[PDB]
């Protein structure tokens, strides 16, 4: 019912999350952004090259125990 | 239970594109996602792969696992042989690197930079991407592309170059005289905004 996930930001440090497989990603996105003090409109979340959205759940995304998510600062030019 | 509530912060949304606004990495991936949809089912279309600019930057990560993940997503056994890599210099510039792996023993790499007086940082960032993909950066060709006359449309030149080169792969002119030459492209910010709106 629960799943352990990791989020890795550009600081290299990994942050461990434990949520339900039915929990939408916005809960994880908000909790991560509060640690870095940057809003969700300044950071992109990718899972194996797929950009994550607030409403999607780990089951819909076919995530597994120990999967890792990349959190990247927005790029402009 | 997990639904967004009106009393909390709204979900994130990619901001719209203006007439002279700088393009974000989210705008580039939305464009190439829509391009892949438009090309799906056409002959030679499955030889192409449009990379997310954040995965390209992940190649140079100081973290071992994040670096290896980017290498698998762009050069794994299941990745098409012609890859388009957007090269970002943060708060500065966009350029485009193309890697043609159709011959495993004769890989060719092409770099397009629409800036008039070129920044040594930009080619260095392209060389780091090639290096972490297992290539010799010294063999990358600096190729001709139309020079931008403004200070905002470098993202437009990257997306237009991907657009044009992809269709040359489809019809088969990519491998012949001038097939990799982008001197005559004319980026259209209005067309780019329309494709992002109709996606």
């Amino acid at each position: 019912v629960h799943i352990n996930l990791k989020v890795k930001g550009q600081d290299g440090n990994e942050v461990f999350f434990r949520i339900k497989r039915s929990t939408q990603m916005r809960k994880l996105m908000n909790a991560y952004c509060d640690r870095q003090s940057v809003d969700m409109n300044s950071i992109a979340f990718l899972f194996d090259g797929r950009r994550l959205r607030a409403e999607q759940t780990p089951d819909e995304l076919e995530m597994e125990e120990g999967d890792e998510i990349d959190a990247m600062l927005h790029q402009t030019g | 239970d997990n639904l967004p509530s009106p009393q909390d912060v709204a979900d994130p949304e990619l901001p719209p594109v203006r007439a002279t606004s700088w393009l974000l990495d989210g705008h580039l991936r939305a464009y190439t996602d829509d391009l892949a949809r438009r090309l799906r089912g056409e002959p030679n279309a499955h030889l192409l792969h449009f990379a997310d600019s954040q995965v390209v930057t992940m190649l140079s990560s100081a973290d071992p696992d994040q670096q290896a993940r980017a290498q698998r997503l762009l050069a794994g056994d299941d990745i098409p042989p012609i890859v388009f890599l957007p090269i970002n210099q943060p708060n500065a510039h966009w350029s485009l690197l193309v890697v043609d792996r159709r011959n495993k023993d004769a890989v060719a790499a092409y770099h397009y930079d629409s800036m008039a007086q070129k920044d040594p940082q930009q080619r260095y960032l392209a060389d780091m991407a090639a290096y972490h993909l297992g290539l010799d950066y010294q063999q990358t060709h600096e190729m001709p592309i139309a020079i931008q006359s403004d200070g905002y449309s470098c993202g437009d030149h990257v997306l237009t170059g991907i657009e044009v080169l992809a269709h040359r792969v489809l019809d088969g002119t990519f491998d012949y005289a001038g097939g990799r030459d982008l001197t005559d492209i004319e980026p259209d910010r209005g067309l780019i905004r329309d494709r992002l709106a109709q996606a």
